[PDB]
């Protein structure tokens, strides 16, 4: 037959992505309970300024999601590649005329660029009618990282139901997060403001926070209780106003996609996918 | 017709609240469905009755906007023998076994999905999150099911009590993960919630094991609000509840689809606040 292509995306603590040493291989390191940490030649282009030509490298991925993509690859015994999303993305679907086109890692899966999709990807509806996703491999929802200091109470804060350029939120691009905003007009208000502010990716966000070009980004819980918990500058605020799942991702016609899926629901039964928030997530608290 | 489809559930509040109808007019009003139920004249007979009954909950207000959404109409019943699903001899009985049997096109209730049960049947996403916790008194020191308070109970003088209601998905879980604790919380078996409820209240009990969303609720209306969740909440093996189709079945695509655009319109959460917030 032939060898899966993965597409993934960077997105700590999901998702790591590093430079090969000078002899194209990764560095060995371990894990913070000592075991090595396992990790896979990922390509994908290094510089990402919009707008830029893609010169594609070898890098080093590891982390949540590549610990349970070898753990479905040694399950189901299938071969794979791992590339990073050429654009950065995650996916949405934009209007160009009448015709629709999806970006971002929905994009190359729909495509053939891409056979499995395994990211962060929330499942949502608009994905969900294009793709099959597995069931959730990750339950979470979105939250609010703000500077320490910075007070709002969360989603009903009027200084994001009635904003102003005094105080700047945002998400990321072409995310699960924009279509969320964008879909609810009881949301159009905020959408109209970050629509101005939104950020290419989330490390870029999550920066700007720390920088205070940004005063609030809203983003999912599971990255953004994982960077409170090891940048002390940085809070959450208002716990999850709106629950969601990351899925793989797989075309409708794929012949993996039962076993995919049976095999996460054996991981969340054993304890398995509880290792890997120990290794992964859950390990530091400020 | 093909657009008219049986449907099956089971009692278990909030998500399956069963009233009498009234004996005039007969008819289910407000917010209630109509809901059927097999009662038996005799244990000497198989002769029975399908006595007519009042649904609503949680589960009863998603299978109302599905019916709406997806356009069908149904005629649901209550499960008579067993409860959520069950694997008895290699036979499945409960909600999953009537839709493996095909006597329902599509189980709607407090239904946990996991492997062995999606091996029988489909099931949609889920839109409900659950999964396995423990109910204590507020203060209980008890780190989580890997306690060795549960898995080594003997090593405590005197050994915790625990114990769960057999025979769902809680249960399964255990004794497939923990064999020396599933052996011995046997003896302290809850015939179901209300009971296990009581005996922790009273002092019977120390712990009770069991899904998440139904122990949320009951910590969310308890007087006193005495009886709490570990860990601020937390959750073993998290999963959901789901809407099991047989296997192959053409209503999967456009449930799953409708039960997303409930939870990204904002749909789901007016249902939680509606049957699920709690004072506490
Ligand atoms: O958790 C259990 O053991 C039983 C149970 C309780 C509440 C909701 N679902 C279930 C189920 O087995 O589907």
């Amino acid at each position: 037959s032939t060898r899966l292509k993965i597409v993934t995306i960077h997105q700590e603590p999901f998702v790591y992505v590093k430079p090969t040493m000078s002899d194209g291989t990764c560095k060995e390191e371990f894990t913070v309970n000592g075991d090595p940490v396992k990790k896979v030649i990922c390509t994908g282009p290094n510089d990402t300024s919009p707008g830029s030509p893609r010169h594609t490298v070898p890098q080093c991925c590891y982390g949540f999601c590549i610990d349970l993509l070898i753990k479905l690859a040694r399950t189901m015994n299938f071969t794979y590649e791992v590339h990073l999303v050429a654009d950065g993305k995650f996916g949405t679907q934009e209007r160009v005329s009448n015709k629709k086109e999806w970006n971002g890692m929905m994009g190359e899966l729909l495509s053939g660029q891409a056979d499995m999709i395994v990211a962060p990807l929330t499942i949502n509806n608009e994905r969900a009618q294009y793709i099959e996703f597995s069931k959730p491999f990750k339950y979470q929802g979105l939250t609010i990282l703000v500077k320490k200091g910075t007070r709002i109470t969360g989603i009903n804060d009027p200084r994001l139901r009635n904003p102003s350029d005094k105080f700047i939120y945002a998400t990321v691009k072409q995310s699960s997060v924009d279509i969320y905003f964008r879909r609810q007009v009881e949301l159009s208000t905020m959408y109209r403001h970050m629509e101005k502010h939104n950020y290419e990716s989330a490390a870029e966000a999550i920066q700007a926070v720390r920088d205070n070009k940004l005063h609030a980004f809203i983003w999912d819980s599971a990255v953004l209780e994982f960077e409170a918990s090891q940048k002390c500058d940085l809070v959450t605020t208002g716990e999850l106003f709106f629950r969601s799942g990351f899925g793989i991702g797989m075309r409708k016609d794929s012949p993996w996609k039962q076993n995919v899926s049976l095999s996460i629901l054996k991981s969340h039964e054993n304890g398995f996918m509880e290792d890997l928030d120990k290794t992964w997530v859950r390990y530091q608290e400020c | 017709d093909d657009n008219h489809l049986s449907i099956v559930t089971l009692e278990e509040a909030p998500f399956v609240i069963v009233e009498d109808i009234d004996p005039l007019t007969e008819t289910c009003v407000r917010n209630t469905v109509p809901c059927r139920k097999f009662v038996k004249i005799n244990n000497s007979t198989n002769e029975g009755m399908n006595v007519k009954k009042c649904c609503k909950g949680f589960c009863i207000d998603i299978l109302k906007k599905l019916s709406r959404t997806v356009k069908f109409t149904y005629d649901l019943y209550l499960v008579t023998n067993g409860k959520h699903g069950k694997k008895v001899n290699n036979v499945w009985n409960g909600m999953i076994g009537e839709v493996v049997y095909q006597r329902a096109v599509m189980a709607v209730g407090s239904l946990t999905i996991n492997e062995e049960r999606s091996e029988v049947v489909d099931f949609s996403v889920p839109f409900v999150e659950t999964g396995i916790s423990v109910m204590v008194s507020r203060g209980t020191q008890v780190t989580g099911l890997s306690d060795k308070k549960f898995q080594r109970p003997h090593d405590y003088s005197p050994p915790f009590r625990f114990g769960t209601v057999p025979n769902g998905s809680t249960e399964r879980n255990i004794r497939n993960n923990y064999p020396y604790m599933h052996q011995y919380m046997t003896r302290f078996n809850q015939r179901g919630v209300e009971d296990a409820l009581v005996s922790l209240k009273t002092g019977k009990l120390d712990a009770f094991i069991y899904d998440a969303a139904v122990l949320n609720y009951k910590a969310g209306r308890d007087e006193g609000c005495k009886l709490v969740t570990i860990g601020s909440g937390y959750i073993f093996a998290t999963t959901g509840y789901g809407i099991a189709l047989q296997k192959g079945s053409p209503w999967k695509r456009q449930i799953d689809l409708a039960l997303l655009q409930f939870v990204g319109d904002g749909e789901m959460e007016e249902l939680e606040t509606l049957w699920l917030t709690g004072i506490c």
